[PDB]
């Protein structure tokens, strides 16, 4: 099909009460063929975490990029990067080929630093900002994933809490889709602690 | 005569263009890089300074190049301005095609051979910027260079540039210590601005300074430019204030 | 989506629903569709989504850019030649689909404006996926001579309209009133055609109910030599 | 030889283009900023030159961006060029790449970067003038900065510039405290600029805004709180004479 | 005049920035050259100012073009990095055109080739 | 004095600025013409000295005020080569404008492109500057009455009143002396015939000239249209002053 | 004064420029021809110089075309590039509109030619005379192409060096080669006395003649060695 | 005048000239007598070609030129560069034809030619031009006739002259405006110009010059640029060689 | 058509590759090489489409070699697989569409260990200690992993991959007419005879 459709991978992040996550698959796929079970999908530059669902020649290249665009801005402003700021960086990259576009689908989540305010956005092929501070979801499985989530979602969570949130809603749908699962790996960003734990999960 | 172009030479068989550039670089302050095996001090001096003067919220002869190498500037700002901010580019051009940190060697070679170009080429002025460049990486560790404004760099353990550098040369190798310790440089390298400049007090505000050491976890460097009121308490160790 | 605009004598509304789709699965129930071009002149996107968001903001760099030049405020005839001449080179592969609306010195104005560059000027017009839909309200009630009161509630009735029959919008209602001399006021989630039906269960899990494999320590902040 | 390009040097250093740009600035009217602790005061002369032009068709106040405005002083015209310059590149270079108009450190190096290009080419004159540049943002604060012919910058706690220098900067260091407020600001700002010309003063001669507090009046629009008006305000003459009244 | 620039041929059929250029070289180290049956000694002298230089992490005076070619030079250190960078991307371009490794003769001609191109032009000293 | 810098436009004197930059203020002198552009109160007024030099010469081509658009007059003061050129982009830039940016062009906006133009000129050393003084005069879409003078290092300043020529101080001393003792910065003449009938007492005082009608030449700016009056016109005028 | 005839783009007082003048004076520098025609047949006669007796002359006749032909008279480096840019001009016509060029339209864009080097910083006037010859449907033409770009209609007409007395020939006797016609042979006669009287210190040989012609039926043909030695 | 301001054609001297602008006019002088008489129904235009010697072809050259087909033009000074600026017209001229289906009006033809004069005095590494164009011809808003200095500087003219016999024809054509009030009609003024050209030359009385005339004439070649060619330039020739004696 | 092959053991990388070269309905010649080395520890055994193989893998050769002087000391695998994976990229998105898979298997020799990566054609880099391209990986990926434990010895790793030949001639429908073996280890990059 769609190119980003035949590689693979589900990203989805969340919002609760001063905090916020951000899980990924762990597969790497190039049609049925399963690739790799142990790539992630998820990096950061700085303390604003950046997923990116797609085709994997530009989830790569986009991963290099973004860092590329955000060391340079780290050592002109003598600080870190927002996440209000690099939602912005985003849709421009993003903008800048529209007619050979990248295949692929970011998410964005933070928290800032000015405000501690939790922070998430979604994009899209050729990009824009998509505003909302309920959950994201992008990949092959995205469709199961936005219904999925909703109903597990409620508002003001703990982080611990909205561990077993995210976790839940990632599993069962990554389960019930081909082209997604096979390992997980989810990422609650406190404040100031990044706990990084990987899920355990059936092999799909 | 034969300033008249850059790209013509004298007929004693040097050119006049660059080495009036070269002295250009001792209208401006004193910059002393000192390696040690266990870190590099930089230390920049502020060639200007009034009551007014605001210079306790910036840096500005401590540019970051990239996570793991810095720079002290002794020149034009201007001049310093544009090859800092291309250096940057190239530094990090490098981070993302091959996925590892520049070496300071390499990225020191790029920078001197854009310099030749300013000489070479068109009708350009060359650069009176003479830039000391202190980095790490893996394959020869700490790594201390420094450029002239000619475009080309060597090797050095301690090194000066700006103004009095005869001086201040003199200053270094006679108090140099092969093993030396990082403590040991920064209070090196204060005695020996205190005494090029004429600044007599030679106060926090009056100075800028940067050390590099990997005691940030092991494999890790951590790049640390010292704020105002650091620079004040280290004075007060080695007595001068 | 959908997208009315309606005159008033004192001024003119433009609304738009909230609700953000990419395909059949709503993307976000709220994220406005309100574009803001310049101080006094908003806008409404409709069509693709991201071509609409980037194209008000490019566009409006030179509009806020030229209300500086010229020391003058900013036409709303300005922000409409720079969209028409700006989407007509590239004839119809920027899918961009705007209602602009504003007040100026000039009057009110109101104008559409196509992906392929052709203007529509009336004094109620419609954009979108339910511009059919809500179409039918502002012709069998829309009325030469209509008070700020009254304009408030016939953009706010077609809009719900095309709510209920176009499947394709929904959620808030969300109005930019734009009076002469005056602010324009941003009355985003007016009306409400959307409380969130509340759920029988709580789907909270008790703590550990998810089965880890390991922890980890990442660190977000900068390290230390102290 | 050595004075006459861009290009050439001196045995002393230095190109005579910059000495030249520098002695640019000070035939200029005295233009001055005190920062305090909760704004910053930017203020500028007009000098007509004649009844019969208009005292504000010239603009010699000018916003670079709604949250840093500028004043110069040197020569008028290439002040005008300079200032759509900066307008037209403090969109394009951060505002494309943060979305949002620049923190003040960033743009004053952009404005400094056009300085530093028209220095960099032989065959191309530096500008008449030296900038000051006045902002806000969040993470460093109020905070004022000189842009000089030569494409270098700096951060200031109070400067002045123009022919007024030396009277002016003798003023400002003696007359500075620790802390102050905005308001006391306007009032040493006022009395330092009646040094350079004695009565011909008034609020209508005297061109005088600040950066300081948002005013969510001039924002244009209402009801939205997550943005936030004007940092920037241009003082009117009617507000410049109360002001002038309470000295 | 005469003497202001290569596009003036000079009342004498010499172009004085070639001759300029040859002084330059004399400030440089020395260098010297010595083949045997079975060898080529390349040696250069390696020059001292200050027990604080390295020799560590510095460029020595001989540069490897590839890997059977090698290189010393002598004059301004400053101009010879662009000489000696360009002389060594064609040597391993040599083998992207023929699939061979490169000949002496082959690299000599072109390093004087490169100067010669810059000697022709008058906006470019060689 | 002289080395780099009567001879460059990109070397600076150390006075500061720039001799030859100022040798165009020198150079604008030299077709000995005067202008005197007052404002109305919806109407803007300018009149400039028609000089004959010999009868071989067509008397109505000879002419300094122009066309520029619906709504713009310009007045140009010094050389020929430089007004037409200067006038052509100033037609070129008007037209270019309603294409971008919708309306009609306000005189304000033509002075300041035309400023901005004049100062590129003097940044490269690649052209010299241009040796006219331009005064652009309107009727603007909602500022009214308007002069505009953008001298050639482009310095521009907007007016009450201006006159520009070697003459320039005489007619600027009569108009202080007016407006200051009126205490009106405008002419409160409401209808617009009876403003240029103002403008040609003002320049006959001034001179110490009266003058006939192949003289002066008069462009009106009126409240959406811009028209330059012929011999005949300009007779009504005339004889309006010379029988009051 | 002459301090003005270093560049081209600066005028003297005297209302002159200086590096057009001596353009001028570099064709005088070179070897010497002489045009004349009559109304059906045109005719340049043009005398060969060659550095030493080992040395074997210039070829100083280039064949422009097979209806029109030149020669060249001072530097033969401004020769070649004259003579290649009118030869493409010839082969355009007869490509594209199926004509033979007209000689006074063709010597016209030569002239237009001098003037793009003559304003334009960098580059020269050339500095040779070109004598063009041709014959097109308006019959014979001969035209005298200056370095200034002053283009003559003339019966006859000689540049290069003493010069005037080929001039004084043909000036004397003016009315009677037009009245020839028909007979090449005494147009080639009278071409063979104009080049005696322009030379100085030296005697025609069957190698020093180059006689170049066109006609009504006759395409030009240049005559050298073996084929001069009817008329030498 | 002074040392330096000539040398470039983008310096200015202290009292507001540019020696090598004036250098230009100057340059015309040297030329050969050009003028232009302009007529109520037509324009006519004649000039004094030099004839070196009596080697010359007769009647085989010209300076007058022709611009589309409706526009004369004749230039005095330079030979070359008078070509140059011709060819230009003729760019000029065809540009308009293409976009708006019409011959070009005299003003458009003016304006045109009179900024392209003045980019060449506007640079460093141009050329001031070094010919004046008397020129003009008969369209849609009737007659004109204008004369394009080498500053970059027109206007309009009834009879106009540059060249080596300006002032004995400026003289003349003055004389013309006051006898004739009207100012003569075309037919007339060919054997009048013939007249003008004659008297011109006693300040040319050197060597023979061939007389051109031409016209351009709305009654008499129906608003067409035409030469006088014939019994009509013989007329002419021989009104001229009478008055003169 | 056309395999290679990758396992990764404690101390070497085995990368090998098929031997024929199959162009047309007629196999082009038997006996083949189709392997070359970028770095004297780094080798990229290589497959895709014609001729662009050959391009391809001559454009990085020269261009990896050329760090490796400058520096005085060889890029590591790391690098080197980065860096093509970065030439793959623009290729995809250029007029020229190569369409070349490769495998890096280097060693490290400042880590010391090897490193086996999969770098796909569209410009996908992930490290991976059993990968392949083409239907060479649609049959061994699940045979390796089975036999595969964490520790070996190079001894077995060939034997395993003696095994894995066996399979693919058995249920794969193309002839290789053998395979090439090449093995890379700090001690450099030897031709080793098996079938």
């Amino acid at each position: 099909s769609d190119p980003s459709s035949i590689n693979g991978g589900i990203v989805v992040a969340m919002t609760g009460k001063d905090c916020v996550a951000i899980a990924c698959d762990l597969r790497l796929g190039s049609q049925s063929l399963g690739v790799s079970n142990k790539f992630e999908k998820i990096f950061h530059y700085g303390h604003v975490f950046l997923g990116i669902t797609g085709l994997a020649t530009d989830v790569t290249t986009l991963n290099e990029m973004f860092r590329y665009k955000t060391n340079l801005y780290k050592l002109k402003e003598e600080r870190a990067i927002e996440p209000e700021t690099f939602t912005q960086l985003v849709s421009s990259s993003l903008y800048e080929r529209r007619f050979g576009p990248y295949f692929v689908g970011p998410v964005v989540a933070g928290i800032n630093s000015k405000s501690g305010k939790p922070f998430i956005a979604g994009f899209d092929l050729i990009g824009c900002i998509d505003e909302a501070k309920d959950f994201i979801v992008s990949g092959t499985a995205s469709d199961q994933l936005f219904g999925m989530c909703e109903s597990l979602y409620e508002p003001n969570l703990e982080p611990e809490d909205l561990f077993e949130t995210i976790s839940q809603a990632l599993l069962n749908a990554a389960d019930r889709d081909a082209l997604s699962g096979w390992g997980a790996v989810v990422y609650i960003i406190k404040k100031d602690e990044v706990v990084k734990r990987y899920l355990k999960m059936r092999q799909d | 005569r034969y300033d008249s172009r850059t790209t013509i030479f004298s007929p004693e068989g040097r050119l006049y263009q660059v080495e009036y550039a070269l002295e250009s670089i001792s209208h401006a302050g004193t910059a002393i890089g000192i390696m040690a095996s266990d870190g590099i001090v930089l230390a920049a001096e502020r060639k200007v300074t009034s009551t007014l003067l605001e210079q306790d919220t910036s840096t500005e002869k401590l540019y970051k190049l990239n996570d793991k190498i810095a720079v002290a500037v002794a020149g034009l700002t201007a001049d310093a301005e544009i090859l800092i901010n291309t250096a940057r580019i190239h530094a990090q051009n490098y981070l993302k095609t091959y996925n590892e940190d520049i070496p300071v060697e390499i990225l020191v070679r790029r920078l001197s051979d854009i310099k030749q170009g300013y000489t070479q080429h068109g009708g350009l002025r060359p650069f009176g910027v003479s830039f000391i460049y202190a980095g790490y990486d893996d394959r020869y560790g700490y790594q201390l260079y420094t450029s002239n404004p000619s475009g080309n760099y060597t090797g050095w353990k301690a090194i000066s540039v700006g103004a009095n550098t005869s001086a201040a040369q003199t200053l270094l190798q006679m108090d140099y210590k092969d093993d030396m310790k990082v403590d040991d440089a920064i209070e090196l390298a204060l005695k020996t601005l205190s005494k090029t400049t004429d600044s007599s007090a030679l106060t926090y505000d009056r100075l800028e300074f940067a050390t590099i050491r990997k005691g940030a976890n092991d494999g890790e460097v951590y790049q640390k430019i010292f704020k105002p009121q650091e620079i004040k308490d280290i004075l007060v160790k080695t007595g001068i204030t | 989506t959908t997208i009315v605009g309606v005159k008033f004598n004192n001024g003119v509304v433009i609304a738009a629903d909230t609700r953000s789709t990419q395909g059949p699965i709503v993307a976000d129930k709220n994220c406005a569709k309100l574009h803001r071009i310049s101080p006094k002149i908003w806008c409404a996107g409709a069509g693709t989504a991201a071509d609409t968001e980037a194209v008000t903001q490019l566009i409006g760099s030179n509009i806020e850019l030229h209300s500086l030049y010229t020391s003058r405020e900013p036409r709303v005839v300005s922000a409409l030649q720079m969209l028409k001449q700006h989407l007509f080179k590239y004839q119809g592969h920027i899918g961009a689909y705007l209602i602009v609306a504003g007040v100026d010195p000039t009057g009110s104005h109101l104008f559409s404006i196509h992906a392929h560059g052709s203007t529509d000027v009336g004094y109620y017009l419609s954009l979108g996926s339910g511009s059919l839909a809500a179409m039918a309200v502002l012709e069998s009630h829309w009325k030469q001579d209509l008070t700020k009161e009254e304009a408030i509630k016939l953009a706010s009735d077609a809009i719900q309209a095309g709510i209920w029959n176009d499947l394709g919008s929904g959620s808030n209602v969300d109005v930019c009133v734009m009076e002469i001399g005056k602010d324009a006021e941003y009355l985003r989630n007016y009306l409400t055609p959307n409380v969130r039906e509340e759920k029988q269960k709580s789907y909270k899990f008790p703590r550990g109910t998810t089965a880890v494999l390991k922890e980890s320590i990442v660190n977000i902040c900068d390290i230390q030599e102290e | 030889r050595y004075s006459f390009s861009l290009t050439t040097f001196s045995p002393s250093g230095k190109l005579g283009q910059i000495d030249y740009a520098l002695t640019a600035v000070k035939q200029g009217v005295t233009s001055l900023g005190i920062k305090a602790t909760n704004g910053v005061v930017i203020a500028t002369e007009k000098k007509s030159s004649s009844p019969l032009a208009m005292s504000e068709t010239l603009s010699k106040v000018s916003l670079l961006t709604p949250d840093i405005g500028a004043v110069y002083s040197g020569m008028g015209p290439d002040y005008r060029v300079l200032v759509d310059k900066s307008r037209k590149v403090a969109h394009t270079s951060y505002k494309r790449i943060y979305g949002e108009y620049p923190p003040t450190k960033l743009l004053v190096s952009e404005v400094a970067k056009i300085m530093q290009e028209a220095t960099q080419s032989g065959g191309v004159r530096p500008f008449g003038v030296s900038l000051l540049i006045a902002g806000h943002d969040e993470f460093n604060g109020f905070s004022l900065y000189q842009v000089d012919p030569s494409g270098s910058y700096f951060p200031w706690k109070a400067t002045a510039i123009g022919k007024g220098s030396v009277a002016a900067k003798t003023f400002l260091e003696k007359r500075w405290n620790d802390e102050l407020e905005l308001e006391d600001a306007i009032h040493i700002a006022l009395l330092t600029l009646k040094e350079s010309v004695e009565g011909e003063f008034n609020g209508d001669t005297i061109e005088l805004a600040i950066i300081g507090d948002e005013n969510p009046d001039l924002l244009g629009y209402t009801g939205i709180p997550t943005d936030k008006g004007p940092r920037f305000r241009k003082l009117t003459s009617q507000e410049i004479n109360d002001r002038l009244e309470a000295l | 005049g005469y003497d202001r620039a290569l596009s003036i041929f000079s009342p004498d059929g010499h172009i004085f920035q070639v001759e300029y250029a040859l002084e330059a070289v004399k400030r440089g180290t020395c260098a010297v050259g010595v083949k045997g049956k079975n060898c080529v000694v390349l040696g250069c002298e390696r020059r001292s100012t200050l027990k604080l230089q390295d020799t560590r992490i510095t460029p020595s005076k001989v540069s490897k073009i590839d890997s059977h070619v090698v290189l010393s030079f002598s004059g301004l250190n400053a101009d010879s990095r662009i000489l000696i960078e360009k002389a060594r991307v064609e040597a391993q371009s040599h083998r992207l055109t023929l699939e061979d490794p490169v000949t002496v003769e082959y690299l000599t001609r072109y390093v004087a080739g490169v100067q010669q191109r810059y000697t022709q032009s008058g906006g470019v000293r060689p | 004095s002289a080395a780099g810098y009567d001879r460059h436009i990109t070397i600076f004197s150390p006075e500061g600025r720039l001799y030859q930059v100022e040798y165009a203020f020198k150079a604008t002198n030299q077709t000995n013409i005067n202008s005197l552009a007052v404002r109305g109160k919806d109407c803007t007024v300018v009149i400039s000295q028609k000089k004959v030099p010999d009868k071989l010469l067509d008397p109505t081509t000879v002419s300094y005020i122009f066309c520029i658009s619906r709504t713009i007059g310009m007045v140009v003061n010094g050389p020929i080569p430089d007004a037409r050129n200067a006038a052509l982009r100033a037609k070129a830039e008007a037209a270019e404008f309603r294409y971008k940016y919708g309306y009609d062009m306000p005189c304000d906006v033509l002075a300041k492109r035309m400023a901005n133009l004049s100062q590129i000129y003097t940044q490269r050393a690649y052209m010299r500057p241009l040796g006219v003084i331009l005064t652009f005069v309107s009727v603007d879409e909602e500022l009214g009455p308007s002069i505009y003078k953008t001298d050639p290092a482009g310095y521009y300043v907007g007016y009450k009143a201006t006159a520009t020529g070697p003459k320039q101080q005489e007619i600027t001393t009569n108009l202080e002396n007016h407006f200051k003792k009126s205490k009106i910065d405008h002419i409160n003449e409401e209808s617009w015939e009876k403003v240029v009938e103002f403008a040609i007492t003002h320049m006959i005082d001034a001179l110490g000239t009266e003058f006939s009608k192949n003289d002066l030449e008069v462009g009106v700016a009126t409240k959406d249209k811009f028209f330059t009056l012929s011999a005949e016109n300009i007779e009504e005028r005339l004889v309006a002053i010379a029988e009051q | 004064r002459n301090n003005y005839d270093g560049d081209t783009v600066t005028f003297s007082p005297t209302g002159r420029l200086f590096q057009v003048e001596y353009a001028l004076e570099a064709i005088k520098q070179g070897s010497v021809t002489v045009g004349l025609r009559s109304n059906t047949h045109a005719v340049l006669v043009a005398l060969k110089r060659n550095a030493d007796e080992l040395s074997s002359y210039q070829k100083k006749i280039i064949k422009c075309d097979e209806h029109m032909g030149l020669s060249l008279a001072g530097l033969a480096p401004d020769a070649r590039v004259l003579s290649n840019y009118l030869r493409q001009q010839c082969n355009y016509s007869s490509l594209v509109f199926n004509r033979k060029l007209a000689v006074e339209r063709a010597g016209h864009l030569l002239c237009d030619k001098a003037q793009k080097n003559t304003q334009s910083y960098g580059g020269r006037p050339y500095g040779v005379g070109l004598l063009i010859i041709g014959y097109d449907k308006s019959g014979a033409h001969l035209l005298e192409f200056q370095p200034s770009g002053n283009v003559t209609e003339l019966y006859g007409t000689a540049i290069g060096a003493r010069s005037q007395g080929a001039k004084t020939y043909l000036e004397r006797t003016l009315d009677t080669f037009i009245k020839i016609d028909g007979n090449p042979d005494e147009l080639i006669k009278a071409g063979v006395e104009a080049i005696s009287q322009s030379l100085r210190d030296e005697s025609l040989t069957v190698d020093n003649l180059s006689i170049a012609i066109v006609g009504k039926d006759t395409p030009f043909t240049i005559y050298d060695g073996e084929a001069v030695a009817k008329y030498i | 005048i002074g040392t330096g301001y000539d040398l470039s054609n983008s310096v200015f001297s202290p009292d507001g000239r540019n020696f090598q602008v004036e250098y230009a006019v100057k340059a015309v002088e040297n030329g050969t007598t050009s003028i232009g008489i302009k007529c109520n129904d037509g324009v006519v235009f004649a000039v004094e070609k030099l004839i070196t010697s009596k080697l010359l072809v007769p009647q085989k050259n010209v300076k007058i030129q022709v611009v589309d087909r409706h526009i004369g033009c004749v230039y005095s000074g330079l030979i070359p560069d008078g070509r140059h600026l011709v060819n230009r017209g003729r760019e000029e001229a065809a540009s308009f034809k293409k976009l708006y289906k019409t011959p070009i009006p005299i003003p458009a033809f003016a304006d045109r030619l009179g900024q392209y004069v003045q980019a060449h005095t506007l640079y460093n590494s141009v050329r001031p031009f070094g010919v004046s164009t008397i020129f003009g011809g008969v369209d849609k808003n009737g007659a004109h006739l204008y004369m394009l200095e080498p500053s970059g500087s027109y206007w309009g003219y009834k009879g106009a002259a540059t060249g080596k016999g300006r002032q004995s024809a400026k003289a003349e054509l003055e004389k013309l405006v006051d006898h004739h009030p009207e100012g003569l009609s075309a037919r007339e003024a060919v054997k009048q110009a013939a007249k003008i050209i004659y008297l011109a030359h006693e300040d040319n009385k050197e060597k023979d010059f061939e007389l051109e005339i031409s016209w351009c004439s709305l009654s008499e070649t129906n608003g067409l640029h035409k030469f006088v060619k014939g019994d009509l330039l013989q007329e002419a020739i021989d009104f001229a060689q009478k008055e003169i004696n | 058509m056309d395999i290679i092959l990758g396992i990764r053991v404690q101390d070497s990388v085995i990368l090998a590759s098929s031997k024929a070269v199959t162009r047309g309905i007629s196999v082009l010649k038997d006996s083949d090489d189709k392997t070359r080395q970028l770095s004297p520890h780094t080798l990229m055994s290589f497959a895709g489409e014609a001729g662009d193989t050959v391009q391809f893998a001559e454009y990085i050769q020269a261009n990896i070699q050329l760090y490796s002087i400058r520096e005085d000391y060889e890029l590591s695998p790391q690098a080197v697989s980065s860096f093509v994976r970065q030439e793959l990229a623009k290729s995809i998105r250029s007029r020229r569409p190569y369409q070349v898979n490769v495998l890096i298997g280097g060693y490290d020799k400042k880590k010391n260990k090897p490193e086996l990566y999969q770098i796909d054609y569209l410009g996908t880099k992930v490290e991976l200690p059993y990968g392949a391209h083409g239907y060479s990986g649609f049959y061994t990926f699940s045979l390796l992993d089975h036999h595969y434990r964490p520790d070996m010895t190079t001894e077995e790793g060939l034997d395993l991959l003696k095994l894995c030949v066996q399979e693919l001639e058995k249920r794969m429908p193309m002839d290789f007419k053998g395979v090439i073996v090449k093995i890379v280890d700090k001690d450099g990059i030897r031709q080793v005879d098996d079938f």
